[PDB]
């Protein structure tokens, strides 16, 4: 057999994102769950890079976020992509849940 | 052997063999299933069985004569066989069946019983013979809306609407002296045949058959006939190949011999020097396969057919087979090219030097009708021995690499994936 | 009706196939989409990597 | 008569030789792209007159 | 023909994609900075610095 | 062999984790240990003096250095936890060995 | 992963030599008695690792009378070790019985796999 | 998950009533035409969910001439929605053909499962 089917680690990737059987008639409302996986990767990555410059003491916290926005190179891109990214994360989830509520995805066997 | 052609108004070809104990005489016409339309599809198959009907064959068996016939896409044949010292009677019988008196054969009683016999052959073919009907459906989707798509036996829907007048119209337009070759094989001298024809003043019909509007055109396509009650999956797959009178005729034939034919239950067929067999035998993906290179007047096909019971590993069989085809463009060894030279010569020697004069009469007439003469077997061996590794790579990069495909299948083919997952395997691009 | 009669596809078929006419216009778009995505996936990487360099108030005290 | 290899042959090392430094060098045809935006090696960034 | 060398391999084409993206960034940036500064000319600092040089 | 190779990756990530946390104390050994280790990457030809100023965030072990070492130090323990999952998956397909070094499929207990 | 064809190539040169077979054979007899597999009730060919195709082929072709006796020796050995004991001195394998029952089946599986590779990557005389 | 025994219990009370069957039957005929499953080439019994044992039992017992025709209607429907079109007006299901071909097989699978539960948890008369 192919190597992507016999290897312990690639077999999981093949079964999930390559050879997984899908219904032919699903529409673009079935694309919101992949976006929510990109949102989580955006939010986690941008947070690690801001956490290197942050201070959590109550007398230093507010002025540390301004230090990110003024002194850090490309720091205003990191923050605004983070603050607006969370509003986009919640809007795609309300659409994901309302989808399953319309097409009956909550019923048995799911 | 040595052939000899003439033209005294009638084209006469002959291939004498002094070692044979029989002699065959017949006539081959240059029209077949590809010279029909969908309304009269099967009219050439009825002329075969009218010639082989019981009251006609009884007249032959009283003088020691046996009859045969064969229908293909580009030609048709009507042969008479006899002992070597009785070939004068063979020509007289052929005279009162085509040149004269083909109305006693098309009586009402003889046409209804013959029709009922042909409707039962084509029905049992479509329900029991799965390898051959999947290869017919391949021609029907690859060449759709062109003459080369029609089946040679006909269909059950077009056969029922054929009357006697359809048989007579087809004969006036195609059974012509301009479209005919008289052949002779076995123990018969070339000059004894032509003088026998000159002593009778024969003439079938004069000439100028129809024009045939459209040419053959290959289209990438698929047709699936799923049946979950049958116990196997039968699949065929091909690309566009070489016609006859092509320069790459023998290079395409040699590239099919590199992958060859397989039977899982024969022990010696598991030991062939074919690299594809190291992948298939680990999990036993198939029962048999065979690679073909078919050639017609206008186009051709190159590919393979398979049958299997592993209905869950179909995608691995199609994948591994198409990755070997890629090697013909990238990496093909000199050893693989010398093996295929030797076995191809053995394959062509058995076809052309069999014992049957009836098979040799069909090969001779089809070749003379389509290029004017017949190539010797000693000249064909020299062409095969002059093929290099560079010639195979140039042919494959034109005909195989990143090219469209035709597919047909029947049986348990749920595991056969979509067109574009298979189309993508025709180019490596890990490269 | 018979399975050997194929249905009509004349409303979707290109008059002249030209084997390299669908092979030139299809692959030019798949190449352009990979060229822009390899440049966009790089400006992204070097934007995050450059945040870890010295800040404006550290270079001033150099 | 035989051929030199440990289950990958110089058959497809010297046929793969035009490829395995071109397809193998297809990853610093990637270094044209992979390695700017920084003052690391500006000797070899802006040297082309398009650049 | 064109397809047998433009993109036949993808060592032909992942190297042409990558090499062509490096040249794209430079040519693309210079064209945007020239349009941006000319659309807002007279308001930038270099124009103000050239009007007080008395 | 694949189980042994994922283990060597765990060992590398655990040396890294322990080093970064010893620097979060900022004692006298914590400051001068980061000095002599980060200055070893200055010997790499043609990129040595640029990766050291990028690790430090400046021109010496200083405040950007300690704030980024703490944020990386919380992260890497969660990468180790994912290497451990991959490590167990490679053990389940063949199982464990035994001190005799022969097959164990003849005598098994749960 | 040294082949058995190579081990016997070296060994048969030592044994058929007069001067070499008197310095290395006494050394090799003390090496086997200090190892201690005979005290667990094992022959040497039981210790060979079997997670490879050449050893899976040799074990399929082993006769069943000898295959049933091998499985009992291996089960008895796993149980003598879970208890941290040795077997009685009259149940030890003796030197007469410590024979290579599996070596001949291995050497013919190796000579056939090598013959196949030499043919799969041959170049032609022409 | 309302049982079909209960649906027909209510429905047959409405239909055999003179005054009730003239206010709710016209309402129910407009409800079916506005739903639009007949325009995709579907009958109502194709829409019933089948991921439960009472519906798996009814489908095994369905004759095969009717089972082969059901699978074609379902495949044709997935393809018609994939293209965002409707079928031609002469391929729509008509009201004569919209018959409950699967209802009788369902009601006998339900009456047998209820009979079994009443016997599995019965108490004795003594
Ligand atoms: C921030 C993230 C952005 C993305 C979020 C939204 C994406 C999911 C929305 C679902 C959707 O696609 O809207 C369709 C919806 C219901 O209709 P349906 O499901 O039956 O048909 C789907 C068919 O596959 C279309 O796609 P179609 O098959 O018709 O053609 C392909 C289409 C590609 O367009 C897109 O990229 C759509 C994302 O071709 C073009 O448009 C070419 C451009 C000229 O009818 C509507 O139009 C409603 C619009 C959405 C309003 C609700 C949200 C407001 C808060
Ligand atoms: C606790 C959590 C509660 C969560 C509730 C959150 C509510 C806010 C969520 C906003 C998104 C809601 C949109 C509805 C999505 C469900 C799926 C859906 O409605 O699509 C099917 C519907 C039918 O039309 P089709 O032609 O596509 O037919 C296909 C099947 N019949 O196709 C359609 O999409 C209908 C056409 C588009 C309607 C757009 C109207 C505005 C929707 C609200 C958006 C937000 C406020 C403006
Ligand atoms: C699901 C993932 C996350 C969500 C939904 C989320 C949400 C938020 C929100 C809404 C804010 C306030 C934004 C503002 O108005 O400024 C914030 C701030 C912050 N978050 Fe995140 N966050 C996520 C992940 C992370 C992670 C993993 C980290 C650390 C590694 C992080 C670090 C920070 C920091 C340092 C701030 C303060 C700086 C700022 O205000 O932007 N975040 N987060
Ligand atoms: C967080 C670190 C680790 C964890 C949690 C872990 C966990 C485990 C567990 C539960 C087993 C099975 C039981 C056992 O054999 O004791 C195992 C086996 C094994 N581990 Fe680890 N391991 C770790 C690190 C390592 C490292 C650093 C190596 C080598 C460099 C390694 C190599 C192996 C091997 C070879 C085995 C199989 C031994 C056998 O079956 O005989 N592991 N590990
Ligand atoms: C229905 O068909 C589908 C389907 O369509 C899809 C898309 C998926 C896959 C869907 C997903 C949503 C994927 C899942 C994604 C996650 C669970 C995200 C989790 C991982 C992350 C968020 C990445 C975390 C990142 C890090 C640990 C590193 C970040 C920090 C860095 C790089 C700094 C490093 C330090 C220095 C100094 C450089 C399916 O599984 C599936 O089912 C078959
Ligand atoms: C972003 C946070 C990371 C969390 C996700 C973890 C992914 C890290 C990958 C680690 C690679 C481990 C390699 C060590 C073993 C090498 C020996 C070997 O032969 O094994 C390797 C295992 O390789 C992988 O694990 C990568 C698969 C993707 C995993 C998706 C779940 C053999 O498999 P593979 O084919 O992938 O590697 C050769 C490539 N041709």
């Amino acid at each position: 057999m192919a190597f992507r089917k016999s290897n312990v680690y690639l077999s999981l990737v093949n079964s999930y994102i390559i050879d997984s059987p899908q219904p032919s008639s699903i529409n673009y409302w079935w694309n919101m769950g992949s976006l929510l996986g990109l949102c989580l990767v955006i939010q986690i990555v941008t947070g690690i890079f801001m956490a290197m410059h942050y201070s959590s003491n109550i007398e230093l916290a507010f002025s540390s976020v301004e230090h990110i926005m003024r002194d850090v190179h490309n720091g205003y891109i990191l923050r605004y992509l983070h603050a607006n990214g969370a509003s986009f994360f919640f809007m795609v989830m309300f659409m994901h849940m309302a989808k399953g509520l319309y097409y009956g995805s909550y019923r048995s066997p799911r | 052997a040595e052939v000899t052609q003439l033209s005294n108004g009638i084209v006469v070809a002959t291939e004498h063999n002094p070692s044979a104990h029989t002699a065959s005489v017949g006539v081959v016409f240059g029209s077949g299933a590809a010279n029909e339309n969908p309304y009269n599809n099967g009219v050439s198959n009825l002329w075969k069985n009218i010639f082989l009907s019981k009251e006609n064959s009884a007249v032959a068996a009283k003088e020691g004569l046996a009859l045969s016939s064969n229908i293909s896409r580009d030609f048709q044949s009507y042969i008479v066989s006899s002992l070597p010292g009785s070939t004068d009677k063979s020509l007289d019988f052929l005279n009162q069946s085509f040149i004269q008196q083909k109305a006693n054969l098309l009586s009402s009683s003889n046409f209804e019983a013959t029709k009922k016999s042909v409707l039962k052959q084509v029905q049992d073919f479509e329900e029991n013979d799965h390898p051959n009907r999947v290869l017919e459906h391949l021609h029907s989707t690859a060449f759709q809306n062109t003459p080369l798509s029609l089946p040679t036996r006909g269909t059950l829907e077009s056969l029922e609407n054929l009357v006697v007048a359809d048989l007579e119209s087809f004969a006036n337009n195609h059974f012509l002296n301009s479209n005919a070759v008289v052949v002779g094989t076995g123990n018969i001298k070339h000059e004894d045949l032509v003088n026998s024809i000159e002593s009778k003043n024969l003439s079938l019909q004069t000439g100028t058959k129809p024009v045939l509007k459209k040419k053959a055109a290959f289209l990438g396509s698929e047709v699936r006939l799923r049946d979950d009650t049958l116990p196997k999956a039968w699949i065929s797959l091909a690309v566009e190949g070489e016609p006859v009178n092509s320069p790459n005729y023998f290079v395409a034939k040699l590239a099919a011999q590199i992958f060859g034919s397989y039977n899982a239950f024969e022990p010696a067929s598991r030991l062939q020097g074919i690299k594809l067999l190291d992948n298939i035998q680990e999990y036993q993906l198939c029962d048999n396969f065979n690679h073909f290179s078919l050639s017609y007047k206008d186009s051709g096909l190159w590919g393979f057919s398979t049958a299997t019971r592993n209905v869950t590993m179909i995608d691995d069989l199609i994948h591994f087979t198409l990755k070997q085809w890629n090697r013909l463009t990238i990496s093909v060894t000199d050893t693989e090219v010398e093996r295929a030279k030797s076995l191809l010569k053995l394959q062509l020697g058995q076809l052309y030097e069999s014992g049957n004069p009836v098979n040799d009469a069909n090969l001779l007439g089809a070749e003379v009708l389509i290029k004017g003469s017949k190539l010797s077997l000693g000249e064909a061996f020299k062409k095969i021995d002059a093929i290099t590794v560079k010639d195979v790579k140039a042919w494959a990069g034109k005909r195989l690499w990143d090219q469209d495909i035709a597919i047909a299948g029947t049986g348990q083919i749920e595991g056969l994936l979509d067109y574009m997952r298979i189309r993508s395997d025709m180019s490596m691009m890990r490269w | 009706k018979s399975t050997y009669r194929t249905p009509n596809f004349d409303d979707v078929l290109k008059e002249n196939n030209d084997a390299d006419k669908g092979r030139s216009y299809a692959y030019f778009m798949v190449g352009a989409m990979g060229l822009l995505s390899s440049a966009g996936a790089k400006s992204t990487v070097e934007t995050f990597i450059s945040s870890m360099t010295a800040t404006a108030d550290v270079l001033a005290m150099a | 008569t035989g051929l030199h290899f440990g289950r990958l042959s110089l058959r497809s090392l010297t046929a793969y030789a035009p490829n395995l430094m071109l397809w193998g060098g297809a990853s610093m045809l990637g270094l044209f792209v992979f390695t700017e935006g920084w003052p690391k090696f500006q000797d070899t960034l802006y040297k082309k007159i398009p650049l | 023909s064109l397809y047998k060398t433009f993109f036949k391999r993808n060592a032909v084409f992942v190297g042409t994609i990558f090499a062509g993206a490096f040249v794209f960034q430079t040519v693309f940036d210079t064209a945007i900075t020239s349009w941006y500064e000319n659309h807002n000319k007279g308001k930038l600092w270099k124009d103000v610095k050239a009007r007080i040089a008395a | 062999v694949t189980l042994w190779n994922v283990g060597v990756i765990i060992f590398i990530l655990t040396i890294a984790t322990a080093f970064l946390g010893y620097c979060c104390v900022y004692g006298q050994m914590s400051h001068w240990g980061a000095t002599v280790i980060t200055n070893l990457f200055s010997a790499i030809p043609f990129v040595g003096n640029d990766i050291v100023s990028w690790l430090w965030g400046g021109f010496s072990v200083s405040n950007p250095t300690i704030q980024r070492f703490f944020a990386l130090h919380y992260l890497v323990p969660f990468i180790i936890a994912a290497m451990v999952i991959m490590h167990l998956m490679a053990l389940h397909i063949h199982g464990s060995s035994n001190p005799l070094g022969i097959t164990g499929n003849l005598d098994r207990i749960p | 992963p040294q082949s058995f064809t190579s081990i016997a190539r070296i060994g048969d040169y030592i044994l058929k030599s007069p001067v070499l077979s008197k310095l290395c054979v006494p050394v090799a007899n003390q090496f086997i008695n200090l190892a201690g597999y005979k005290k667990l009730g094992l022959k040497f060919d039981d210790l060979i690792a079997e997670e490879n195709p050449i050893m899976q082929t040799a074990l399929r072709r082993l006769p069943e009378d000898e295959s049933y006796a091998r499985a009992y020796r291996i089960i008895r050995a796993h149980q003598t070790e879970l208890t941290h004991h040795l077997l009685p001195r009259n149940e030890w394998i003796k030197a007469q019985e410590d024979v290579p029952y599996l070596l001949p089946y291995i050497l013919e599986a190796e000579a056939a796999a090598k013959e196949k590779d030499e043919l799969d990557n041959i170049e032609v005389s022409k």
